[PDB]
């Protein structure tokens, strides 16, 4: 059945969770951390 | 560096709680390198006035 594949497949990926745990705790790590500096850089003038 | 203090409070805390010499070190000289280099062109015309 097509439906059933359809929604096992989705239920059956892996996603993440395929790497080691420090690998993928570095990963989480960065990706907070890019979002971080997105959210909160500043930049100000030359002249004050 | 997007985690700026300002002198009053953060820095002199820091100054006077620590017990890191890096750690004064770095408040110590990027108080005088960041903010006492904006005051020199100031100060040298207020002498003057
Ligand atoms: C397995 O596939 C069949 C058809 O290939 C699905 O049969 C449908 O079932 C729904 C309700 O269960 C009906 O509304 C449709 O009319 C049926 N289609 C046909 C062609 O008869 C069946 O539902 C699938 N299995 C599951 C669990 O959904
Ligand atoms: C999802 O990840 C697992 C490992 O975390 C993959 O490895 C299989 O896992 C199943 C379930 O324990 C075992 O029965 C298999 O022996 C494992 N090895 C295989 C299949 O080579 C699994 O393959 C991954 N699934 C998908 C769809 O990528």
């Amino acid at each position: 059945n097509l439906t059933v594949k359809l929604q096992l497949q989705a239920l059956q990926q892996n996603g993440s969770s395929v790497l080691s745990e420090d690998k993928s705790k570095r990963l989480n790590t960065i990706l907070n951390t890019m979002s971080t500096i997105y959210s909160t850089g500043k930049v100000c003038n030359p002249d004050n | 560096p997007q985690e700026c203090l300002l002198l009053e409070p953060g820095l002199n805390e820091i100054m006077a709680n620590s017990l890191d010499y890096n750690e004064r070190l770095w408040a110590w000289e990027s108080w005088r390198s960041e903010v006492g280099k904006q005051l020199r062109p100031l100060y040298e015309e207020y002498v003057v006035l």
